[PDB]
């Protein structure tokens, strides 16, 4: 609690670079990278669907405090005013907590909370069980989990209840956060590097069929979609960024071609909520300096991927019960 | 001169033990120093990858400006070993093709342990030959198999990485 | 108690100083090199006489120092090396060590700090002179007016108090240069800005220039004869004279090696005949642009230890001086 | 879009760390920088104190390099530190910094027609606004103000002028 602070603290200003010279990263890089790496060594170890063993939850909630509470000293400076008890108004500069942060900092607390408070509620017996996966009955896609196992003959069906119920939870959980990542990610600085990466136009970024399809007279985004090879996730991924890169160069008529590129924006993302961050996203986090928002875009993004490994590590039960019962009726 | 290396592979491979050994509650933070390599001084940046295993989205800076890439499976791991043809070269091919890998085999120290297999009938041991099988068929620059207990190897591992960033 | 105040004091460095948080800020360098000094400041201006530091503000100045120089335990040199098993295997690793400038330096200063600490502690206890408030009736006798009078008895000090406060100005005088000379060793390794080397005029003459640097190049040489051809009768002439010379040390480094050493023997001299004069514009600008963390803990906490001992030294000529009044 | 340096300067005991910490928010002052709105602008403001150079120069190589305008302070109950604004200080920013503006704070206003305060304090003696003003106008200074920290009176208006007359 001291020379264990110190250490986190110091080994940021450095900014990663331990030869001191300065060569380092934004101290926003290196926060960002802090929270990113302390979640994986903790969410890392739980495996199983059960509650946070009291000292991991003790070192996770007090050492993302130190690493959150930078935000605390990021400030509006504001005029407002005072009235002494003798009665005298006199005006000064105040000092409250950034708009973004006031709200989205405890906001990302709670969320914080309810899911270690959903793997709490594992505390104890439970109906599955976890095995050694390199034992025999091991034997019997993500290799490194101890397969679970279930009842035979399947689960009661109070215990099948509280699953649904807490992958909902989490599931509401998991969108909560990344609405708040989408939004620090829109706020971010478009960084002078991928400006400068841009092709010289449209048709150069969106290709030459592309091109002609966003720019024909009539345009349904739905048929657009459906006509090109959706197939693979990194080919989404690529038609994504290729979009995005044309949004960014014709917001500097073209507005049409400009809404109908934004219109399938958004489907992207409904048809696709769970795809891997954009170029753009990659190249904001990369060159961001705003300490805040670095802050807001990484704990968000740890907060959504624990709560996708709770979604992950429910799912596995409720998948094994389903295959006990189909081996009968 | 700047050089991004990024360790890439499955879970419970060892890729943080390695990176905590090479350097060096298992937690590595972006690392980053000074060493002289034939005649002048480079800056050696550090990624690890923990986690992206389990969630891709967890890690966004993974494959960006990267110089070198350490592909790593366990020894004792076939599921390991498949993985980094299924699913990791796809990756790397797709976000950052031409930067150059390093193949690297961990756990050594068990690999031929009689007694370490026989009480976990489940892990497999992967022989050097195989390994090299594997190198030639993701294209990867160099193939190493190296322990974090023992060491051996792990300075072999990001010597070659350094050097062949500098290519 | 010492997570609320530790904390807090290290999230405004990791802002840059920009309390906006939106990182439009300064290095990580300046951050600590200012909060380096601004501490030093607020802690030795209260320090106001010649008696122990408060031992509550002691604690804090142990602490707080403490913290801002924590940094420099993990600025390291990654260098090659080996071990050899507990059954003679032999493996070549990578081992970090702390760097080269800061394993001697730092705890040489650390030191020099403790030694100031000790000689104001040598005060505990009763002192033959003593302290008046500077607004009140014994202090209107009295002719830095913000330092509370010095008084000694009727007669004059005892030659033993006399003696021990010559023996601790020697002591403080030799902190003082001991830190000022890593200060200025510092100060010679850190990197020479952009924006100074656009400012720089065209030749070693552009500079000088022409009478000067006539003296300068001639068949012969004296230093103290080149100082006495010239005006040196204020701080601002001796350290534009001080400028023009650095400005031509760099034009040549640059490009001779004859005039950069009569050069050189000038800033040489000028810091024996005129210890105390300010930090030159080259000086100000190294620290201004400087990215090593290192070299600006190094840089600021000799200047703090510089200047916490030039204080002491002042504490001490005062009660000498007043001293010397008391006999005359 | 507009960086603002606003440093500091005068004498000890007369309270500019005080001064600064009022206005934002022993005691330290860090060196503050934080986005202000002034007259619909948006700008970006940075506050220095040069706390113990008074005592030491060497101690604050950086106070007067990149200055944008300064806040001269002297106490309205010490007359040597009115008398040290234009023979010590005046002549150091009319050498580091010809042609940046001045802004003559005469600090501890709360005190000045303290009867009681002065009759307990003899060797303190108040200072008359006329007495300020004419300073002003001699070391050529763009304004006067007369504040005080413990009630934060023109506290912001010193501010306020300071960064005022630094852009343009």
């Amino acid at each position: 609690d001291m020379e264990m602070m110190k250490d986190r603290f110091a080994k940021l200003l450095l900014g990663e670079d331990m030869s001191g010279g300065g060569k380092g990263v934004s101290s926003a890089l290196a926060l960002s990278n802090a929270i990113t790496n302390l979640a994986a060594s903790i969410f890392g170890e739980q495996t199983k669907l059960q509650p946070m063993p009291q000292d991991r939850q003790a070192r996770w909630k007090k050492e993302i405090d130190w690493l959150l509470s930078v935000t605390d000293h990021i400030v509006e400076f504001v005029p407002s005013q005072q009235t002494s008890k003798d009665g005298v108004c006199t005006e000064i500069m105040v000092t409250r907590q950034r708009g973004d942060l006031l709200m989205n900092i405890p906001a990302l607390r709670k969320l914080d909370a309810m899911l270690i408070d959903t793997l709490d509620n594992f505390r104890g017996h439970n109906e599955f069980w976890y095995v050694s996966r390199d034992s025999e009955e091991g034997q019997q896609d993500k290799w490194w989990l101890p397969p679970v196992k279930v009842p035979p003959g399947g689960l009661s069906e109070p215990s099948r209840r509280m699953l649904y119920f807490q992958k909902d939870s989490v599931t509401q959980v998991q969108k909560a956060a990344m609405a708040i990542n989408a939004q620090v990610l829109s706020e971010m600085e478009i960084p002078e590097s991928y400006i400068d990466s841009l092709p010289k136009n449209g048709r150069a970024s969106l290709g030459d069929s592309i091109y002609k399809s966003i720019t024909e007279e009539w345009f349904d985004p739905e048929q657009f979609l459906a006509m090109l090879d959706m197939s693979t996730e990194h080919k989404v991924l690529d038609l994504k960024n290729r979009i995005e890169a044309s949004v960014v160069i014709w917001k500097r008529k073209r507005e049409l071609f400009e809404e109908r590129a934004e219109t399938i924006l958004v489907l992207l993302k409904q048809k696709f909520p769970g795809l891997p961050q954009s170029s753009l996203d990659i190249s904001k986090i990369q060159f961001n300096k705003d300490v805040g928002q670095a802050v807001l875009e990484s704990y968000s993004r740890i907060l959504e991927s624990l709560a996708y490994t709770v979604m992950s590590r429910i799912e596995d039960v409720l998948y094994t019960d389903t295959l006990a019962l189909k081996q009968t009726l | 001169r700047f050089i991004k290396c990024v360790t890439v592979g499955d879970g419970a491979v060892g890729k943080t033990c390695m990176l905590i050994s090479y350097t060096g509650p298992t937690v590595f933070d972006n690392f980053s120093a000074n060493v002289v390599v034939d005649g002048s001084t480079v800056n050696l940046g550090l990624w690890d990858t923990a986690g992206q295993e389990d969630y891709n989205r967890l890690r966004p800076l993974s494959y960006r400006g990267a110089d070198v890439f350490l592909l790593a499976f366990s020894l004792i791991s076939k599921a390991s070993y498949e993985n980094i043809h299924k699913k990791w070269l796809p990756e790397l091919k797709h976000y950052a093709p031409g930067i150059p890998i390093v193949l690297v085999g961990t756990k050594l120290d068990l690999r031929d342990d009689k007694q370490f297999l026989k009480d976990h009938p489940g892990a497999a041991s992967i022989t050097t030959a195989q390994g090299e099988e594997l190198r030639k068929m993701i294209g990867a620059v160099r193939y190493l198999e190296c322990s974090s207990k023992t060491q051996q190897n792990v300075k072999a591992v990001f010597d070659t990485a350094i050097r062949v960033a500098l290519r």
